[PDB]
């Protein structure tokens, strides 16, 4: 578990320093929905994200956050199957499992995602902004941690 | 928010200003072309102080460099941090001033300084709340000094109300490497006294000192003695840029520091003397920095507290430290030193406290302050000064030009007005 | 029908104010965000449900306004309430009155219209400011001026930051201190003190931690704060009005400066091993250990008394522990009232805060009083005062600023007054 | 209803003190986490007299420690027991004596006891009536026999009239430990007989002794020592605190055993005791325990009483017994012994009969005792002070500190005094 959880440690500094450039990514999102001109729905795909870091990306350390940011993304969906061969499981950890699949997909969406109480996204982001436009993307980091110290802790309790 | 413009003369501060923008650019995370690789939005706030923005997310300098010999722009145009600059803040003149407070000053300073003038509107216009202007220069040097003072007196007249920082190298006792120093600095001194908000100087000799005894440094080149200078001044000015706990703009240490208005040499230093051997061996502690920035060798002058008078003192704390001891250890040192600061302001001192360290260290301290014995520095200039214009030395390098002889010996008297205030207000 | 406005000035407390509402918050239990009627007093209902603060935060510096648009409660605050000005007054009060001082005032009073119109019906306002920097000072100086102009007999509350006798981290402070305390003779109602050195003092020897910071300053400050203004919020066995205090705390409307102190003042640890009674919660207030204000309670004598009880508490033993304090000897009140208290019960105690390093207690109370201590701690205090005018020090910064030569002399002239209403007070 | 505090002098105090509140606390079932489990009733009801009550059922001693050597109050901070403590009731120098009497009194006794009455005032004004006040100080020692003498002092001068029951270890033959143990010890005699309610004069010799040749434990370390010297002072204090048979509360104890203002010491005992060899083969019985009520064995000071007489001896009994039982064996000894006691007080002993047994035990029995074979142990005391001033050695510390010779001279014209009052009687 500690070749995964070194892995998992470098994640940890990553989405620490997007927690720390969270207003640069807010403001690179603002600036892709506005390139883009489409704010009538709020951002749900991660390929979404991703065609908007393609196309309607204006500044240098904007690219460089939203590279960032999808390099974090990857390296999650890269470690995924990392932890799927660690062990067999039950079926709730299955399920979990199926969940982590779903919060790492691209086509699944995130607006319905809500930051922990841990985390300060929520109370750092604004009101309309993070409650109708692009609070799940600065969210989804946090739960899938909080999922991943869920699952680490129950293969630590779960007898091999 | 706050923008303040750096204009450059002289080969001194080419070369501390290479050196004093790497920190700036490395407290921000710039890389030397001069984009972004940061870890934190913080710096972002504030990092339009000494920059503009450019399309395509680029950063550009607000630092205008200005010499009347094309060789130093040149080799910090093709420097370590060459390429950052942008390429009509450059200005280069034909005919150097050749150590001549005469030369660079009227017959060849006036034809550069007009098109240097339209680059000021440039820069200062672009600024939304403009506080005032800084200017790096040499007492030593012709170009830093009679052309520098040529800017001092073109810009404040047209922008009254501002804030003037100046940060100059002054002649030392021992490390005199000009024969023309007494020449230049009186010559500077006499517009320098009338027309600057604030003045630092800068001693050689101390620097050359302060790698020895303590930093122990084997090979001092100049690229180390440009490191403390910029970091001393990085620190004055990051509490303009930076918060902290307990902050200080520049005019904050503007007004407090000048009970006088003849009265604007101030005298600075840096805290963490670690050497590199013994880094492990020092408890990293603030009742270890007091007795730092107070003790008889981390001065930067050859003014010793004993020959001196503390009238008013700055310490600039940056880091992670606590609130109350440092409080009460800044009240500790001025009862002990019963006779070193002064009695008829009590109270003497400002502590600052920025959050933010410098990269690389825990807790870090600038002591700045202002001490009657910048006149001893001065008087022995004063005592080179006087003798050497009773034997009629280096008239023709001045005197052919133009000038009469009747405002030298205005200078040597408005150099004794300056030393003489201090000797009436020390008792 | 009870309600406030809530105004912040200056560095210093505007600082405080961040973990002063942080405590409302909790208090009444609603989220930073603002979503979930001893909570109309002080926010406003959105009609989505959302609660916005009456409290408007103004510093001619945008170093602390961004903290507070970068702090935790960012989703707490309308976003007019927050009203940042160009240039910071940096110790400077004329500037801050005159010159810069002018420049958003309009800006303010706009604020305070829109909170005034609100209120169909209003107790009192409460401004939070400071005396040792330019802002919090000469800013809140004519804001208090022209509040009184506007509105005609409403209750005024001031929390001052009070200058500490021996640390002082601002140098022009007693030329900023005396300014000030001229114009809040006349139209300044109430004026709570607090000052720094104390503060650091007694957070020593009773909470016994090594390393705190400002935010221990001001939680400690604040349940002063809060215990004050409870009364409004919540029901209890007695309650006190604002006007009523103002009346208690203010005998003569020339003498308006109480001093503050707090009980129990004792860390977690403690309270899990000494018991929390009544009769320890009152013998604390006239102990001379805990009182937060550096001056002797030995010396002055207690004019008029202010208590508010909190937590749980009965009336039998107020009335029985008040017959102790009154029978005691070496605390010696004045001969002229000895019905010189006002004490009140609120059943609701002070809640530990998440981050927090007080304890949780089962009862609680704020000692208020008007004396005569301050002024021998004046008479150091214009000594300082007095040892700026000998040698003529500082003046010409402020001349060319706008203000008078002879204001100095008139302001002389003031406290020599207000030295000898306290002693017209004594005989 | 009465309140009581003990005062504290010295390290060799702290070990007395910590085996104190460890013995007494047992006795009333409290564990050092200040959770009370226990049964008897009886307890809870006179708790009152030395803890003070906290919250939920906690209760924490009206103990005051004063010492000059943090080293050792370190230790007792990190007692088993101590955790009871109240954080401010210590009070702990940081600067030390040197096991000399003037720099506990005068220099550093400047600064530190304005510390000490400050935590009193704070015990004193939560009390409903103070009964007095105990502290247990030294002789030998410069710190105990220093500041003691100055916490007597300032507390007489601020109470006028209440108790001062106090516990001071003498010098001995054998275990000497201090060299100016004598100079220690006799100018501590001159704030004593002036100034002092109860002093109980327990020597080190026997206490060695007696585990020695009466208890025979094969490693007797000190906490043995303290564990008989704590048990002396709660027979003392039994009556004040338990209901019994015949009660004696410490003020009639005070008024009775002490019949002149000055000739006021006493010479403790205490045996409940069984050797190791003998846990069955004693017949623990009322005359059992008047035969060791008078053996030399028993007691606590290290001198033979058959060169002298005893003044007053009072004889606690605590545990289960008749008063007809009680009286009638001492009542035959008093006629019996008709020399080993003293002529002019008939009636010798006043007894006190007390119901509750202590701790893991079934019957105990105390003893206080005025002797009149005290005047050697204070002859010999005062005859190396004379000698000591001859050849004027070790003085010039005292004399380097601003001190007169002639304070050294006029306890030796108080102790003479004292010397030649029991020998008046004699
Ligand atoms: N109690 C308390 N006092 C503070 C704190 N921070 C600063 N001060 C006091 O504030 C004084 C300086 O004034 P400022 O806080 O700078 O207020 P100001 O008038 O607005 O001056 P500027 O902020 O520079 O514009 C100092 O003398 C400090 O004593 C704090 O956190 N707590
Ligand atoms: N400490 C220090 N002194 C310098 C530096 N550069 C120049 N100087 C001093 O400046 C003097 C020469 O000034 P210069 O740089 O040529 O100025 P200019 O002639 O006006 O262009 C010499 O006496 C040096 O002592 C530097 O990087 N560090
Ligand atoms: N009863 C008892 N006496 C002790 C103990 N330890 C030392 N002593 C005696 O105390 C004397 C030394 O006292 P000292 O420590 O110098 O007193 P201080 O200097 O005030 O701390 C020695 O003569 C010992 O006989 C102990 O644990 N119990
Ligand atoms: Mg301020």
């Amino acid at each position: 578990m500690n070749e995964v959880k070194e892995s998992l440690r470098s994640i940890e500094q990553k989405y620490k320093l997007f927690q720390q450039q969270q207003l640069t990514f807010t403001a690179a999102l603002e600036h892709c929905r506005e390139n883009a001109h489409d704010k009538i729905r709020p951002i749900s795909s991660i390929g979404q994200v991703q065609s908007y870091m393609e196309h309607y990306c204006n500044s240098s350390t904007d690219r460089r956050v939203l590279l960032m940011f999808l390099d974090i993304c990857s390296e999650l969906n890269k470690l995924c199957q990392h932890f799927e061969a660690v062990h067999s499981g039950t079926p709730v950890t299955n399920n979990l499992l199926e969940k982590c699949k779903t919060l790492v997909s691209q086509s699944n969406d995130l607006s319905s995602l809500r930051a922990k109480y841990p985390h300060d996204v929520v109370n750092h982001l604004s009101c309309d902004e993070a409650r109708n436009h692009y609070g799940g993307v600065v969210s989804l980091i946090p739960l899938i941690l909080d999922l991943m110290k869920e699952w680490i802790a129950h293969s630590e309790k779960l007898p091999r | 928010m706050r923008e303040i413009v750096h204009l450059q003369a002289g080969q001194c501060g080419n070369q501390i200003g290479a050196k004093f923008w790497e920190v700036i650019s490395d407290e921000h995370g710039i890389d030397p072309t001069g984009t972004y690789h940061g870890d934190s939005d913080l710096q972002l706030e504030r990092i339009n102080v000494y920059y503009n923005e450019a399309t395509g997310g680029k950063y550009v300098p607000r630092a205008v460099l200005v010499d009347l010999e094309p060789g130093t722009m040149d080799s910090v145009r093709s420097g370590p941090f060459g390429q950052i600059f942008r390429p009509d803040n450059f200005v280069f003149g034909q005919s150097g001033a050749g150590n001549n407070w005469a030369k660079g000053h009227y017959t060849e300073g006036a034809e550069l300084v007009d098109s240097v003038l339209d680059v000021v509107r440039k820069e200062a216009e672009s600024c939304d709340c403009l506080q005032g202007f800084q200017l790096t220069h040499s007492l030593g040097g012709g170009t830093g000094s009679g052309m520098g003072t040529l800017l001092i007196s073109k810009i404040r007249e047209e922008y009254p109300d501002r804030i003037m920082n100046t940060f100059s190298v002054v002649p030392s006792p021992k490390v005199s490497d000009t024969v023309v120093e007494p020449y230049n600095a009186t010559l500077s001194v006499h517009q320098l006294v009338e027309n600057t908000d604030e003045t630092y100087c800068i001693d050689n000799e101390a620097l050359y000192d302060i790698c020895f005894r303590t930093l122990k440094l084997t090979t001092p080149t100049y690229g180390d003695l440009n490191h403390l200078v910029s970091a001393t001044m990085s620190g004055v000015t990051t509490c303009l840029r930076f918060p902290g706990q307990l902050n200080a703009d520049l005019r904050k240490l503007a007004v407090n520091m000048v009970p006088f208005p003849r009265l604007h040499f101030f005298m600075p230093g840096f805290a963490p003397l670690t050497s590199r051997g013994s880094q492990q061996y020092r408890a990293l502690t603030v009742p270890e920095l007091t007795q730092q920035m107070f003790d008889a060798k981390n001065m930067m002058a050859a003014c010793d507290p004993r020959h001196g008078r503390y009238l008013t003192v700055a310490a600039v704390f940056r880091g992670r430290m606590s609130m109350k001891e440092v409080d009460e250890q800044m009240l500790n040192v001025q009862n002990k030193n019963s006779s070193y600061f002064v009695e008829w302001i009590p109270n003497n001192v400002k502590t600052a406290v920025c959050d933010i360290p410098p990269r690389g260290l825990k807790m870090s301290a600038t002591f700045i302050g202002n001490s009657t014995a910048i006149q001893e520095l001065f008087k022995r200039i004063s005592e080179q000064f006087t003798a050497m214009f009773r034997r009629k030395a280096f008239l023709h390098w001045y005197t052919g030009e133009g000038m009469d002889e009747m405002e030298f010996t205005e200078a040597e008297s408005n150099m004794n007005d300056l030393v003489s205030e201090y000797q009436q207000y020390q008792d | 029908m009870r309600e406030c406005i809530s105004i912040h000035v200056g560095q210093a407390g505007v600082q405080i104010g961040n973990a002063c509402w942080e405590l409302y918050c909790l208090e009444h239990g609603i989220q930073p965000d603002g979503q979930m009627d001893s909570f109309n007093t002080f926010f406003s209902e959105t009609g989505a449900g959302k609660h916005v603060p009456r409290a408007v935060f103004v510093d001619l510096e945008p170093t602390v306004i961004d903290e507070v648009r970068t702090g935790t409660y960012r989703q707490l605050f309308h976003p007019e309430q927050l009203i940042t000005g160009k240039e910071d007054a940096a110790n400077n009060y004329a500037r801050g009155h005159y010159t810069i001082g002018k420049e958003i005032i309009d800006l303010v009073l706009d604020r305070i219209r829109k909170l005034a119109d609100q209120c169909t019906g209003l107790q009192g306002f409460l401004v939070f400011h400071s005396f040792g920097g330019g802002t919090g000072s000469g800013f809140t100086s004519l804001l208090m001026e022209r509040l009184s102009v506007d509105y005609g007999k409403k209750s005024k509350l001031e929390f001052s930051i009070y200058p500490a006798p021996q640390v002082s981290t601002a140098v022009v402070e007693p030329y900023n201190s005396i300014l000030t305390t001229h114009t809040t003779l006349e139209h300044s109602d109430c004026a709570f003190m607090v000052d720094n050195e104390a503060i650091y003092d007694i957070c020593r020897r009773n909470l016994d931690i090594e390393r705190p910071t400002y935010t221990n300053l001001n939680r400690l400050i604040g349940q002063i704060v809060s215990s004050i203004t409870a009364s409004l919020r919540f029901d209890g066995a007695l309650n006190v009005d604002l006007t009523e205090f103002q009346t208690n705390l203010v005998p003569y409307p020339r003498i308006h400066f109480p001093l503050a102190t707090y009980a129990p003042v004792i860390s977690a640890e403690k309270a899990y091993h000494e018991q929390l009674s009544v009769a320890e919660i009152t013998n604390a207030c006239f102990e001379p250990a805990n009182q937060m204000v550096k001056c002797d309670p030995r010396h002055g004598k207690y004019m008029a008394c202010c208590l508010l009880y909190r937590g749980d508490v009965v009336p039998k033993d107020v009335n029985a522990a008040i017959a102790t304090i009154k029978t005691k000897r070496t605390i010696q009140f004045v001969d002229w009232c000895p019905t010189g208290f006002k004490v009140g019960i609120n059943y609701q105690p002070p809640t530990v805060v998440p981050g927090g390093d007080l304890a949780k207690v089962q009862r609680a109370v704020c000692m208020l009083s008007n004396t005569t201590a301050i002024a021998e701690a004046w008479a150091r205090l214009d000594h300082k005062f007095d040892l700026m005018y000998a040698k003529r020090a500082f003046v010409h910064w402020y001349v060319g600023e706008g203000m008078e030569e002879g204001e100095f002399s008139e302001a002389r002239e003031d406290m020599a007054a207000l030295e000898k209403d306290y002693e017209e007070v004594g005989v």
